[PDB]
RNA sequence: CGGGGAAACCCCGGUGGAGGCCUGUAGCGAUGCUGACGUGCAAAUCGCUCGUACGAUUUGGGUAUCGGAGCGAAAGACUC
RNA sequence: AUUUCGUGCCAACGGCACUCGUACACGAGUUGUUCGGUCACUGAGCACAACGUUACACCGUUUUGUUAGGAAAGUGAAGGUGCUCUGAAAAGGGGCAACAGAGAACCUGGGAUGAUAUUCCAAAAAGAAUUGCAUGUGGGAC
RNA sequence: CCCAACUGCAGACCGUACUCAUCACCGCAUCAGGUCCCCAAGCAUCGAAUGCUCUGGUACAUAGAGAAAGGUACACUCAGGGAAGUCGGCAAAAUAGAUGCGUAAGUUCGCAAGAAGCAUUGGCUCUGAGGGCAAAAAUUGCCAACUCAGAACUGCUUACGGCGGGGAAUCCAACUGUAUAAUU
RNA sequence: CUGUGGAAAUGCGAAACACUUGCCAGGUGACCCAUCCAUCCUCCCACGGUGAGCUUUCUUUUCACCAUAAUCCACUUGGGCCUCUCGACUUCUCGCGUUACUCGGAGCGGGGGCUCAAGAUUGAAAAAUGCAGCUCACCCUACGUACUGUUGUGAGUUCGGCGCAUUAAAGCAAAAACCUGGGGUGUU
């Protein structure tokens, strides 16, 4: 509330970024992928719908060299300097899944430390 | 600020006193109004002070 | 905001019955009861009646188990006189006997020279 | 319910080892710290209290 | 007498209780308020704390006086008189 | 409860008698040491793994040692 | 019409225990009921066992 | 704090927060509809509207004064 | 003043209804060194004693420091004896009246109940404390 | 015999369930009446006004079907006229917030006064003013809160709740207050 | 040595700084509005980690939770006071300070100190507790065992500052109990 704002300035904003740097968020998929439910198509769907969808300083498909979508094993890979709240890609998760059928099939946890894992209901 | 500016030397006692009882008797609008009437008093006292 | 009930036996706003809201580890708010105060000692009414430096301000209860240092100080009239009214006590004891051997001394003079 | 003001003098006591507390009507011009005298003996002031 | 012309300290009254009535006090009120001069420690400290009761703010002393002003003109004449009486003895 | 300074008056007051127990907590970077007198509490603090379970097993075995634990509900009955 | 200390009394020379706490209320009905804890080194259980319960 | 004036003294702008002061909740009352009900919800109540609301203000417990007597800012009011 | 809780139950009662109930029946429940009162304060006040009055106490006085023409103190400072005599000083009889005034040493957690809890918890007391008396030992002084 | 720091043992009596009210108290009763104290959320807004809502609590008041007249209402609307109605403008209608400008006679000079009266008010995109803390200081950097004043564009069916009608005179009582519980 | 340190404000506590209901004197108990600043606590924001809600399209999104009792040990703000400045308005009009009605040779201000009140920080208590998650993990019927998580310059708010303290021809109860001293006894 030092500076008013303004209308034109609504879709923007500065991300801020971190001191140490080389933050990594995971995410495990081995559960599906070992079943099913997880086909190859879906898989890089996966990777494919994170690269376009992570909103960097307020705007989509525009993040380059600062956070990178890497997929490896059946572990999406997050890699940042930049400053994000974990339960970003919780919220990003979802929405992937509610746009395909999986939704009641395959829950999201934490299993640990910058990590979730994704299983199954019963 | 009147009591800052006096900490900091940049005005003395006989300056202070007289602001000091001008700001409770409503003569300065904000803050940039005082800077400018002390800005106005260091100028003509400096000039006084080379001519004497 | 959750809202709180006495817990003592007394439900009245009195001057005695002062209370304060707590916070407990169980993430409850409950009631606590926070005690009188005391003015702490004085000098005479009839003399100013200022608070005395060196003294402590205790309840009934705690007063009677502190050390004596809390409620004294080591001058004369410690926990009863400021030192200014000390002082004055001493200078009006010397002057005025001084004065009244004065007298004494020249009311006997007197008699002396009339006798010659 | 009283008017006048009242003023407390203190005595020694004739007789005994302590002290004695008066309530008496104020006559103007009383002050904290006067001495007043009382008795046959007793000089013509404000305050002091004599035989007719 | 920029905020008021006349009425002074009985402006607090509004239009009420007549206007002599107001005058009549106002002399009255104005000395009790005010600060009168201490012969003890030279400062114009005396002021009222209960009718007949006067108390210095400098010196801290109590004084039996008059009900609205330190001191009556009846006063002063009994003082001098009894001064005067004193020492023709 | 009160706090024990140094492991001299330590050893006094574990050789006290009326010493209930000696219980042994061990948290992350440092272990207290609680004896359970009669109507206080007193503890004792180290700072370095070593040099503490030295002092642990130069106990007396006259004393009753406890090692403090989280205790489940069926466990506390 | 008893009091705490004359029925610990009481009890101990009745059975032969030592109680180290006695609490004690009148009932609505006008009776006085107590309950009395045993010692650790005394059993409850056996003491009620040994009265017939 | 500024102006005006030889003086006596006068004037503007602020600050301050007075009053059995005003509008208005709770509270304490009871003006009109001569409204509702009038074998009632009620042996005096209900609805809108209305008086006052820092004071001669409202209220709990305790205590004191009575039958030709008590009490009454006075209506012969009130005293289960 | 048992309406609280559990179980059963529908004759009468809850101006209609009931399988529901503050109904009916049978059994259960209220735990304190620290909470409230009291031990233990005074207030507006009351009225035992004493005195006076009344044909007759079932009447009057009884806090403006204070009963009674009124001998209402049964306490014991310094000192002597031994390991218990003599006596200084103290005027004004005995009570009651505040569960919002004065006063008052305890706090959280619980898997501890069908119903009570700052009142219950027992050796790792879930525990941590504060205060009233008596003692015995270790130490300073007689 | 006195004491400090410990330690050992013992800590008396009565109250304790439930209620405190549109069903537990007083009004013959589970009666729209009466009855002291404490705790008190979010948005609109000057707000303990009034309207809606999360927590906690309720769906308990005899119901179903269903456009007769006449009624009660803490319910409304009416062309043209506008008190002609009536003892009497009774009842209803009507004014209304905030901001800018402006305001009579009389007067005890305090008031009268919100006297009277005229104008503006939405939405959206912008602009200016009003401050703290750091530093070797008419400088630089970082940051909070919500008021006030303006401009362009665009719109109206005058559109929640809440909220004074005003003026000219006569009689009486100076004023605030009290006062016939149940016709003044 | 016979309590003791400091020029002073006044400090020092294992048990002689012992006793003082012979006596006397003070104090606590003990009483006062409004404005202003404002405690405990509440509500809002910021920071983000656990779980849920919505998701044709939007929303780095919406909702819940994020705790520390008594007791004990060891830098700020406000008031009072001491000392130095060989002590300020010497001099046409001195200085400090409040939102606010005033204060100063009967001792302002400035440097350094003593003390009281309210807080802050550090530690013992106290994580061993509480609250959520997982509970197709690893078990079998046990209230079972592992494991994971745990900033405000905002807006209100009478504890306190606060009284010789309100309008006043109105001036704000008393006592028990307790505290300290004057005298006196006591130690060498
Ligand atoms: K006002
Ligand atoms: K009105
Ligand atoms: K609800
Ligand atoms: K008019
Ligand atoms: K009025
Ligand atoms: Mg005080
Ligand atoms: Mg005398
Ligand atoms: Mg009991
Ligand atoms: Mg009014
Ligand atoms: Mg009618
Ligand atoms: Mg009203
Ligand atoms: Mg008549
Ligand atoms: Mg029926
Ligand atoms: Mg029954
Ligand atoms: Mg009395
Ligand atoms: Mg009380
Ligand atoms: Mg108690
Ligand atoms: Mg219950
Ligand atoms: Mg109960
Ligand atoms: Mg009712
Ligand atoms: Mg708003
Ligand atoms: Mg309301
Ligand atoms: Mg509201
Ligand atoms: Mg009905
Ligand atoms: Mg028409
Ligand atoms: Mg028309
Ligand atoms: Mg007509
Ligand atoms: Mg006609
Ligand atoms: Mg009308
Ligand atoms: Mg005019
Ligand atoms: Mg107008
Ligand atoms: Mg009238
Ligand atoms: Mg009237
Ligand atoms: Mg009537
Ligand atoms: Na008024
Ligand atoms: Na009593
Ligand atoms: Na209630
Ligand atoms: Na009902
Ligand atoms: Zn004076």
């Amino acid at each position: 509330v030092a500076v008013r704002a303004k209308v034109g300035s609504r879709g923007f904003t500065r991300q801020r970024q971190l001191a140490k740097g080389k933050k990594v968020f995971k995410i495990d998929c081995s559960i599906p992928a070992s079943d099913g439910i997880f086909s190859d198509d879906i898989l890089s769907n996966f990777q494919q719908y994170f690269q376009d969808n992570v909103k960097l300083n307020g705007r989509k498909g525009k993040l380059t060299s600062k956070v990178r979508v890497n997929m490896r094993e059946n572990t999406l890979s997050i890699t940042t300097t930049m400053a994000y709240r974990k339960k970003y890609f919780k919220y990003l998760t979802k929405k992937f899944l509610k746009k395909k059928d999986l939704r009641d099939w395959i829950r999201i946890l934490a299993k640990g430390k910058d990590t979730y894992q994704l299983k199954y209901f019963n | 600020l009147l009591r800052k500016y006096r900490e900091e030397k940049k005005i003395d006692r006989h300056i202070y006193r007289e602001l000091y009882m001008k700001a409770k008797g409503n003569v300065f609008r904000n803050k940039r109004n005082l800077m400018e009437h002390i800005h106005k008093v260091k100028n003509e006292k400096k000039k006084a002070r080379q001519l004497a | 905001c959750p809202r709180v009930q006495y817990r003592r036996r007394m439900h009245y706003a009195t001057r005695g019955n002062r209370m304060r809201l707590v916070r407990t580890p169980g993430n409850r708010l409950v009631m606590q009861k926070r005690g009188k105060r005391s003015q702490g000692p004085h000098t005479p009414w009839v003399l100013g009646h200022k608070r005395l430096a060196g003294t402590k301000a205790l309840r009934h209860t705690k007063a009677r188990l502190a050390p004596r240092h809390q409620k004294t100080t080591s001058r004369p009239y410690g926990g009863v006189l400021s030192h200014e009214q000390v002082r004055d006590r001493i200078v009006r004891a010397f002057l005025i006997e001084e004065q009244r051997i004065v007298k004494r001394a020249l009311k006997a003079h007197a008699k002396v020279q009339k006798e010659k | 319910g009283r008017g006048a003001p009242l003023a407390r003098v203190e005595f020694r006591h004739p007789y005994k080892y302590r002290r004695v507390k008066e309530l008496m009507v104020a006559p103007e011009g009383m002050f904290t710290g006067q001495s007043m005298l009382c008795g046959v003996k007793a000089p013509l002031a404000i305050g002091n209290v004599l035989p007719l | 007498a920029k905020r008021t012309v006349k009425m002074g300290v009985m402006g607090r009254y509004g239009a009420r209780y007549g206007s002599n009535p107001r005058k009549r006090a106002k002399k009255l009120e104005v000395s009790q308020h005010a600060k009168h001069f201490c012969s003890f420690c030279g400062k114009f400290a005396f002021r009222r704390k209960a009718v007949g009761i006067w108390r210095c703010d400098g010196c801290s002393k109590t004084v039996a006086g008059g009900a609205y002003t330190l001191s009556t003109p009846n006063n002063t004449t009994v003082r001098s008189t009894v001064r005067r009486l004193r020492e023709l003895k | 409860p009160r706090e024990i300074k140094n492991l001299k008056e330590f050893l006094a007051i574990c050789s006290r008698k009326d010493a209930r127990c000696v219980k042994v907590k061990h948290n992350p970077k440092v272990t207290k040491f609680k004896v359970r007198c009669s109507r206080h509490l007193y503890t004792l603090v180290m700072a370095d793994k070593k040099k503490a379970d030295k002092i642990e097993r130069s106990i007396h075995p006259s004393v009753k040692k406890i090692t403090v634990t989280s205790r489940s509900h069926a466990n506390k009955n | 019409r008893a009091n705490k200390t004359e029925i610990k009394k009481a009890i101990r020379k009745l059975y032969q225990v030592k109680t180290v706490k006695v609490n004690t209320l009148i009932r609505p009905d006008g009776l006085k009921k107590a309950y009395i804890r045993l010692s650790a080194s005394y059993d409850a259980l056996d003491t009620a066992n040994k009265m017939g319960l």
